[PDB]
C-alpha cells in the first residue's frame, strides 16, 4: 500500500480555536487527498477533494493544504458541530487507503474520576462467574489507569474497561473496569481493590470491600 | 441529491457468506464514470476499502487484502449494488458503509468518495438471539462520607446488541451514564449503567433500572438496594 499516517491521534480545542490535522503519505500521491468528516453513527461527509479543492456546500472553516507526500487539513474559527473524527484518504487508486484518524475533542478544565467500587450480589455469584465493576465518574481527560489488586497484589488481564463519550452537558466522561472471575475464586479471596491513577488527584485512590465481612 | 440506503442481517454466522445491499436513489448506476465502493471500519479504527463496481461495466477492483472472499456486483435495472463477504470471522466485524467515488477532474485516473450510506454495523458470532440477566450494582455500605452516592446495574449475556436501559422508569435522566456494549469471550454483550444521586436520599427514595431487549421481548426492572452481607430480600 501506500500508508497514510494522520498525526494528532487525537486533540483537545476550545470553540474558537485553529486546529490542524495532518496526514502524511509513505510516499509521493501527487494531488489526489480527499479529507472527511464523520459524526458518530452517521456516515461520513466529504470535506475537500483534490488536495485543497472544496466541496460545494462545505464551510470555508476548512481549508486543505500539501502536496506529494505531506498534507494538512486547518480548521481555523472552530463551531460546537466541528467537533468530528476526521479521515484523510488518498485516490491514487486500487487499494484506495485512509488515514487512521483525528478526533477533535472539548477542552474544559481537569476534573478527578469519582471513584465506586460494586461488588457481585448473590444473585450473580449463584450462577458460578461474578463481575466487579470498578466506576471511574465524571473525570477528563481520558487518559487513566485502573489497577485491580486482589487481595494483596494485582490481577493481570479479566478486566475489561469501557468508556463513555464527552457528556453533553459538562464534556467529562467515564470508566467502567469490570473483573469477572469464576465464583469460587471468588469466594476464595477477601479484600478486593481497584487502584485508579489520573491527573487530576494528586495520588493515586483505592476503593475496596472486604467480603470477609458482607 | 443522491441517496445511498443500505439493507442486510446484522448478524453473521462464522464462516458464513456476509451479504449486504445498498440502493441508490436521485441516480442511476448505469450513468458512465463512477465507482460503486464498499467500506468497512472496525471500532475506533481507520476506514477500509475494500472494493467497488464500475458503473457501465461490471467492472471490478479489489483490495489485494480480500480479494479471495470479496465480490461485488451492480444491478443493472433495480439500481443495487451487493456485496458479498465469505467466510466471515472476528475480524470482519465492523461498521459497512456503501459509497459512491466520482471522477476528481484535475486528474484522469482519480477516483474521491462523495457520498456514503449511513451505515451498517454487522457483528460476527454464532448466538441465537438472547434475554439478558440483570444484576443490581449497589455499594455494600452506606456511603455516608460522600453526600452523593453511586448506583447501577449489570447487563449481562444478551445477543443483538439493541438494549436500551432507563432509570425510574424515565424520571431519573440526570447523572445517569450507560457505557457502550462489549462481547464477551462468550459470544454475549455486557453493558452496565450507573447513576450518581445525593446519599441521603438512599433509604427514603427507590431507585429502579429499566433494561428492554427487543429481539427477545425481554423487559425486567431490577431494584437497586444498599446489599446486605448474606443473602439480600424483597
Amino acid at each position: 500500500d501506500i500508508q497514510m499516517t494522520q498525526s494528532p491521534s487525537s486533540l483537545s480545542a476550545s470553540v474558537g480555536d485553529t486546529v490542524t490535522i495532518t496526514c502524511r503519505a509513505s510516499q509521493s500521491i501527487s494531488t489526489w487527498l480527499a479529507w472527511y468528516q464523520q459524526k458518530p453513527g452517521k456516515a461520513p461527509k466529504v470535506l475537500i477533494y483534490s488536495a485543497s479543492i472544496l466541496q460545494s456546500g462545505v464551510p470555508s472553516r476548512f481549508r486543505g493544504s500539501g502536496s506529494g507526500s505531506d498534507f494538512t487539513l486547518t480548521i481555523g474559527s472552530l463551531q460546537i458541530e466541528d467537533f468530528a473524527t476526521y479521515f484523510c484518504q488518498q485516490y491514487t487508486g486500487s487499494p484506495f487507503t485512509f488515514g487512521g484518524g483525528t478526533k477533535v475533542e472539548i477542552k474544559r478544565t481537569v476534573a478527578a474520576p469519582s471513584v465506586f467500587i460494586f461488588p457481585p450480589s448473590e444473585d450473580q455469584v449463584k450462577s458460578g462467574t461474578v463481575s466487579v465493576v470498578c466506576l471511574l465518574n465524571n473525570f477528563y481527560p481520558r487518559e487513566a489507569s485502573v489497577k485491580w489488586k486482589v487481595d494483596g497484589a494485582l490481577k493481570t488481564g479479566n478486566s475489561q474497561e469501557s468508556v463513555t463519550e464527552q457528556d453533553s452537558k459538562d464534556n467529562t466522561y467515564s470508566l467502567s473496569s469490570t473483573l469477572t472471575l469464576s465464583s469460587t475464586e471468588y469466594q476464595s479471596h477477601k479484600v478486593y481493590a481497584c487502584e485508579v491513577t489520573h491527573q487530576g488527584l494528586s495520588s493515586p485512590v483505592t476503593k475496596s470491600f472486604n467480603r470477609g465481612e458482607c | 441529491q443522491v441517496q445511498l440506503q443500505e439493507s442486510g442481517p446484522g448478524v453473521v454466522k462464522p464462516s458464513e457468506t456476509l451479504s449486504l445491499t445498498c440502493a441508490v436513489s436521485g441516480d442511476s448506476i448505469k450513468s458512465a464514470y463512477q465507482y460503486w465502493n464498499w467500506i468497512r471500519q472496525p471500532r475506533g479504527k481507520g476506514p477500509e476499502w475494500i472494493g467497488g463496481v464500475y458503473s457501465s461495466s461490471d467492472s471490478t477492483a479489489y483490495n489485494p487484502s480480500l480479494e479471495s472472499r470479496v465480490s461485488i456486483s451492480r444491478d443493472t435495472s433495480n439500481n443495487r449494488f451487493s456485496l458479498n463477504l465469505r467466510s466471515v470471522t472476528a475480524t470482519d466485524t465492523a461498521t459497512y458503509f456503501c459509497a459512491r467515488s466520482v471522477r476528481d477532474s484535475r486528474g484522469w485516473g482519480r477516483y474521491f468518495l462523495d457520498t456514503w450510506g449511513q451505515g451498517l454495523l454487522v457483528t460476527v458470532s454464532s448466538a441465537s438471539t438472547k434475554g439478558p440477566s440483570v444484576f443490581p450494582l449497589a455499594p455494600s455500605s452506606r456511603s455516608t462520607s460522600e453526600s452523593t452516592a453511586a448506583l447501577g446495574c449489570l447487563v449481562k449475556d444478551y445477543f443483538p446488541e439493541p438494549v436500551t436501559v432507563s432509570w425510574n422508569s424515565g424520571s431519573l435522566t440526570s447523572g445517569v451514564h450507560t457505557f457502550p456494549a462489549v462481547l464477551q469471550s462468550s459470544g454475549l454483550y455486557s453493558l452496565s449503567s450507573v447513576v450518581t444521586v445525593p446519599s441521603s436520599s438512599l433509604g427514603t427514595q427507590t431507585y429502579v433500572c429499566n433494561v428492554n431487549h427487543k429481539p427477545s421481548n425481554t423487559k425486567v426492572d431490577k431494584r437497586v438496594e444498599i446489599k446486605t452481607c448474606g443473602g439480600l430480600e424483597v
